[PDB]
């Protein structure tokens, strides 16, 4: 159900905006599909890229390049349906994270990745949900730290709601 | 009370049980069931001039204000 | 942090709107404190009070009257801060529900309340949060049905996110 003029303007982005930099992901936002946070994703991670170590910086550069390149190339025959858009975006995220070794950067910067994740942003946008889903399968200590952090923010922002959702 | 003709009067066949109207008469809630001459036309909940709030809220609001939830009381000034 | 003009218009609405109807809670919407759904509460539950049984209708009318009357009267010298407003709103909601026997009436109409409750509605508004929190404390069968429903819609609108948040 994506708008045709939205398709035209987004392909104008991809043909004009270069892969390096968030501008491609800058204008992926405000789409009809309401798949938001890519602005937030790129801004937050590039703000905190310095806090990431050298391996973290290498991983974030590789992941940003992969995301831009794959979302430029694979944006072809995808159907107009927004759920399909989100589904293919999820596959692109998964591939870019898995083949660029996100989990090791998670071990090396457990505190940092805890720092970026904010419960409001996790609730609002799907890509953060995908990130935390992969985080919970990227290391026992890392998944434990992520669960502790999400419990802390969940409780402090939702009151008894957090225990209501967390039966166990 | 049975008469001398070995027949019940009033005859049970002529008598039948009809569903009554809810105790919601006079609660400012205009429901179609109570809005009948049998019970005070919902106690005036379905007529704007009669309801003490001087405004009719149908129960539920999906009930049309001009249908069964309309003012059915002839004595109301709206009918006049 | 509630605006003074907002305070004046809300007290004007309260002194103007009667105990019955959505009028009391209609003006309460669109406030600076972002406590929403009150107009939705009144609108939806006055839709569905017919589906409720006779005791359900009595309870729902009593609860609406209690909410309007108490929230009008106790809206006195509370501080301008929104968190206090939300706290007192939740307190009044739970007080009316407990004094009008929300639990047993919900038990008689578990399926109906399952029908009204929506994942988006609980995700958006804290009032419905208070309602469902009390609902999970209103009967083992009722809480089980509410948990099943909330899981169903939460996984419908979240997919694997709902499962990963509901650890066990
Ligand atoms: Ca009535």
């Amino acid at each position: 159900r994506l708008s045709l003029q939205n398709t035209a303007e987004i392909q104008h982005c991809l043909v004009n905006a270069g892969d390096v930099g968030c501008g491609v992901f800058e204008c992926f936002e405000n789409n009809s599909c309401e798949i938001r946070g890519l602005h937030g994703i790129c801004m937050t991670f590039l703000h905190n890229a310095g806090k990431f170590d050298a391996q973290g910086k290498s991983f974030i550069k590789d992941a940003l390049k992969c995301k831009a390149h794959a979302l430029r190339h694979r944006f072809g025959c995808i159907s107009r349906k927004c759920p399909a858009i989100r589904e293919m975006v999820s596959q692109l995220q998964r591939e870019c994270y898995l083949k660029h070794d996100l989990c090791a950067a998670a071990q090396e910067n457990t505190r940092v990745i805890v720092e970026m994740i904010h419960f409001k942003d996790l609730l609002l946008h799907e890509p953060y949900v995908d990130l935390v889903n992969l985080l919970l399968t990227c290391g026992e200590e890392v998944k434990e730290a992520i669960t502790h952090s999400v419990q802390v923010q969940c409780e402090q922002n939702w009151g008894s709601l957090c225990s209501i959702l967390s039966f166990c | 009370v049975c008469t001398a003709g070995l027949k019940w009067y009033p005859h049970p066949a002529l008598i039948h049980c009809v569903k009554g109207c809810e105790p919601f008469m006079g609660d400012n809630y205009c429901d179609a069931i109570n809005n009948r001459a049998f019970c005070n036309y919902d106690g005036g909940d379905c007529c704007t001039s009669t309801v003490k709030t001087k405004k009719v809220t149908p129960f539920p609001m999906s009930c049309d204000l001009q249908g069964d939830c309309a003012c059915r009381d002839p004595q109301a000034q709206e009918h006049s």
